[PDB]
């Protein structure tokens, strides 16, 4: 019952790394193994507020974001907008699943209250802009891992990767 | 044998089914299908003759007597065809239907011991699993056939294609019994692949038809005439019919890109009159040429109209139907957006549709002109009135107000038609429309009525300006 | 329109009233005059708790919470258990769907947040021991509802659909 | 009996105003009932001649225009541009009919002749760009019902459909 | 089209082109798209002679020259060595056919003058020893359809099918 944080990989330059250092332990279910991205979670009803990424909710089953799950801690900065859970490891929802993973986990996730100041017109976008792909595998996977850009050449491959699952949502707001 | 002639087409938006009801498979693509070409061509010969029957001797012969009577030309049980159509549709490609990866493991745990129904739905270049039991979750697929946007606005903005998705799209899962995921990931799996392919739609699909004589068929009794009056029958499959699916609604719309031959002795008239079509230039300019195709093959070049042959049957007109030509409902409109006609003609062929909730503005002759007219409608006959009240619009003699009498449709009990033209899924509609242009980027749409038999007699002028508001209001 | 209440409907005696003025006006979603309950809004992610109902925000599609939408109070004017998020009235998850639908909602539902140290394990209970029938029906149907399923005796469509209408998940705990 | 005039919807800029008194009543040849007008009247053989927006005959049955018939009389001045016919509208293309009219109609058309120096061939174009249906919305829409943008929830919806409703066949000469 | 010319493949290369410009247009007959070697000229009675092979004619059907036919025009003009045959089209046997083909094609196939005072006595010859293919892949593919085979993977593809795709006869004396 370790910590997991959702680190999404939306098509936005707010993203420093957006919470906080790697796990400090040596568990990852976001793996590289196969051939590029692997164990994504695709958790619906919420957006990236294309700045400031939490995630708002929505009452639509129709609106998805994706993106890496990382371990860690939740930034000691701010513990008034994230989750804190507990997933028993069978409820929650993966794409690409690997070797299973039957233990159970506190994962963290940004979440900035809906706050209806306006109306959710939510959009849909996926990633795109090979320019910002590889500011966000940079700044993340050079980072949170330090496994790409310096020693899998089969990044031109993984690359795709990228463009082929994450696609998320947003309210161009 | 040596090439007859050579006929480079066009269709709008076919809807080729094959062997899944699909214009893709995980084996092959045909977006179109030589055997429906000479099927529909056949089936423009049997009407096409009618209607030389029915304006040079008032007699309406059967389909079995019709072929037996051309079975020297397009073959039967006793004769090989003397004609073999070959088409060379372009890009010429292999072009499979591929389904690379499909993520779905969460919907199966949303389906374990229920009888639930999944349903798929494009929203949005991505799909979802509207589990009817409140649960709309997303899939990650990745295949072939790159839907690019316009087909999932076409399909879902039509009418008529977004209604037959209802077969495609959904089925129910018993799981309360023993259940599984190799055989629910493998339920599902196919659903996805009979769901996608519905959208392997193309517009403008250019394929040429190669049409092959033998040399070999001796002239028994008319065949330089008998094959020369198939191909005028082919022009007319072209110029009024498509291929594929939905022809009645304007889908698979055939057009004319050029026309060669290789035989001037009999192709003459026939490239002629279907050279007249690459540069067409105004709306009621091709209302000419729609009429001037026509009467060549009435009064005018008589192609040696030998009905006098042991060979036909006349029909029994209480248990017969004849589709054949009516060359005075015919309307040519124009048009600069295909996709918001071809979405249009639901507005126009719908019990409910805000076009003839106007032309035909009551209940009953509205729905008994459609049930007439727009092929077969499910009509439920467990209500009130409202099917004496649409049956005294279509009997054979009563109070009429409307000319929508059928030929032995009598009330208070049933005859051959009386159930015909109420259950019987399988009844073409004699209401038509059809998009035609090439070469000059002027799309005329095209609307007419096919003249059945189990008509008593139909007021023309009145049920033409019906077709003629019509035509007006689906664009 | 404006405020909306989403009253999610199990089995327990919890917050089956819990709501105190109304708009006043019948822009109402659910009428059962005589043909089955409809324009039933359910939504999809959260649990019903099984005990004191704050329907906590789960990340499992397959997880979800069924119930009514009613434009109530927000609890005697209060927030702290709410999300405050505004509606485009077609990203609305309806159910038997019946074509009128404002713009804009202002829907209201009672929230939680993630019980820490506890793997939530949601779990499928359907409405049994209808003797909660009668409890809702003339409370939150009767109450909430009587101008039609008070003049009407057509409630039999009403009485075997009260099993028929709300199945939820629940944490259990 | 009664008058009517028309007015149909090109993008010109000879639609102003240049009418004369309202319905007398509160009664035109159209309503609204469902989000968009109804009873549009359709003229086969006219285009608009786009300027001085008059409608000249042609004798193409592909020909459109297309519009609402205001009521009333246009000024009696211009005493000839109009035809000012009278028919129980039984001899009257009307698209969305909504109500029975059994009574007998003048309506003034802008009326013209060729005065044919040259040729004319008519072209289709239909409205679009939206800067331009907003600006109908607001000198020929706020006039004809006194309804509009005050307690309306149709009137953006009704741009949707007045664009794909209304389409004119125009000179461009 | 307009002037097109066929040209054998013969494993001695002392004419491994000669020919000159393409097209001047952008329609080629033979191509390696994606798949394989696409449309292939066969023409029947014909020895290449192999020594200033210019397609010696014969009468025996047994004898046949494939080999690709591009648009090029006949050499510069060169007004002594091709047969200068137009054709509509039906008239051509394509191995491996793929799409339609125009009208009527105007083809120079290099034509040398049947001998005298030599009995043909023709012996077929067939491709082998893959350095004998790369010595014609890039002379005679990758010059005249130099936009790719630089960018799939139709590479060795290409030196599959030279191996037995273009077989012919010999003079042999």
């Amino acid at each position: 019952s370790t910590q997991r944080e959702y680190v999404f990989i939306p098509i936005t330059n707010s993203i420093t790394i957006d919470v906080k250092i790697t796990i400090g332990g040596s568990d990852h279910i976001t793996n590289i193994d196969e051939r590029g991205i692997h164990n994504v979670l695709v958790i619906t009803g919420y957006a990236v507020d294309e700045k400031n990424g939490r995630l708002v909710p929505t009452l639509d089953p129709c609106d998805y974001v994706k993106g890496i799950l990382v371990a860690g801690t939740p930034q000691q900065a701010q513990s008034n907008d994230f989750l804190t859970l507990k997933l028993p490891a069978n409820k929650l929802y993966l794409i690409r699943k690997k070797g299973n993973i039957s233990d159970d986990l506190k994962i963290y996730i940004p979440y900035s209250s809906p706050d209806a100041r306006n109306s959710m017109k939510t959009k849909p976008v996926s990633i795109s802009d090979d320019t910002i792909v590889n500011n966000i595998i940079k700044e993340v996977f050079d980072k949170i891992y330090n496994i790409t850009q310096k020693e899998k050449v089969k990044i031109e491959k993984v690359k795709e990767d990228i463009k082929e699952l994450f696609s998320y949502y947003a309210l161009e707001q | 044998e040596e090439l007859l002639m050579s006929l480079k087409l066009k269709a709008l938006y076919p809807l080729t089914g094959g062997y899944n009801r699909h214009s893709i498979n995980p084996f092959y693509e045909e977006l179109v299908r030589p055997t429906e070409i000479k099927g529909l061509w056949r089936w423009w010969n049997r009407v096409l003759f009618n209607t030389l029957a029915y304006s040079t001797k008032g007699k309406l012969y059967t389909y079995e007597s019709i072929d037996r009577l051309f079975e020297d030309v397009f073959g039967s049980e006793n004769k090989k065809s003397a004609v073999r159509l070959e088409v060379i549709t372009d890009e010429g490609n292999d072009n499979r239907f591929e389904l690379s990866y499909v993520e779905l493991d969460k919907v199966i745990d949303c389906l374990r011991n229920y009888k639930r129904k999944v349903s798929l739905d494009f929203i949005d270049n991505t799909l979802i699993a509207e589990i009817e039991g409140s649960t709309k979750i997303p899939i990650s697929f990745k295949s072939n056939l790159d839907i690019d946007k316009i087909i999932k606005d076409l399909v879902h903005n039509n009418k008529l294609l977004s209604f037959e998705l209802l077969g495609f799209k959904s089925v129910e899962i018993d799981a309360t019994k023993i259940s599984d995921k190799k055989i629910l990931k493998e339920i599902l799996r196919d659903l996805i692949t009979n769901y996608l392919e519905y959208f392997n739609i193309k517009q403008e699909v250019t394929f040429t038809l190669n049409i092959y004589l033998d040399k070999s068929r001796e002239h028994k009794q008319n065949f330089e005439d008998k094959l020369k009056f198939a191909l005028y029958s082919l022009l007319v499959f072209i110029l009024l019919g498509g291929i594929g699916r939905k022809t009645s609604r304007g889908f698979g719309s055939l057009s004319i890109i050029d026309v060669k031959c290789y035989d001037n002795s009999i192709c003459k008239k026939i490239e002629d009159l279907a050279k007249n079509f690459l540069k067409i230039s105004s709306g009621n300019e091709l209302k000419s040429k729609i009429e001037s195709i026509l009467d060549c093959i009435k009064n005018s070049c008589i192609d040696t109209l030998y009905i006098e042959n042991n060979i036909l049957s006349e029909i029994d007109p209480k248990k017969n139907v004849v589709y054949f030509i009516n060359s005075d409902l015919f309307e040519v409109k124009r048009i600069n957006d295909k996709e918001k006609v071809l979405a249009n003609i639901y507005k126009a062929v719908s019990s409910e549709g805000c076009c003839i909730k106007s032309i035909i503005t009551d209940k009953y002759v509205r729905k008994s002109f459609l049930i007439a007219f727009g092929g077969y409608r499910k009509v439920e006959k467990d209500k009130g009135l409202d099917i004496g009240f649409i049956k005294n619009y279509l009997c054979e003699t009563c109070e009429t107000v409307s000319s929508f009498n059928i030929v032995d449709f009598l009330l208070s009990e049933g005859s051959f038609m009386s159930d015909y033209i109420l259950q019987y899924e399988h009844r073409n509609s004699l209401l038509r429309f059809k998009l035609i242009s090439d070469n000059s980027n002027n799309s005329y749409l095209i609307g007419y009525i096919l003249h059945s038999s189990y008509f008593k007699k139909i007021d023309i002028k009145y049920v033409r300006c019906i077709l003629e508001k019509l035509t007006y209001c689906v664009i």
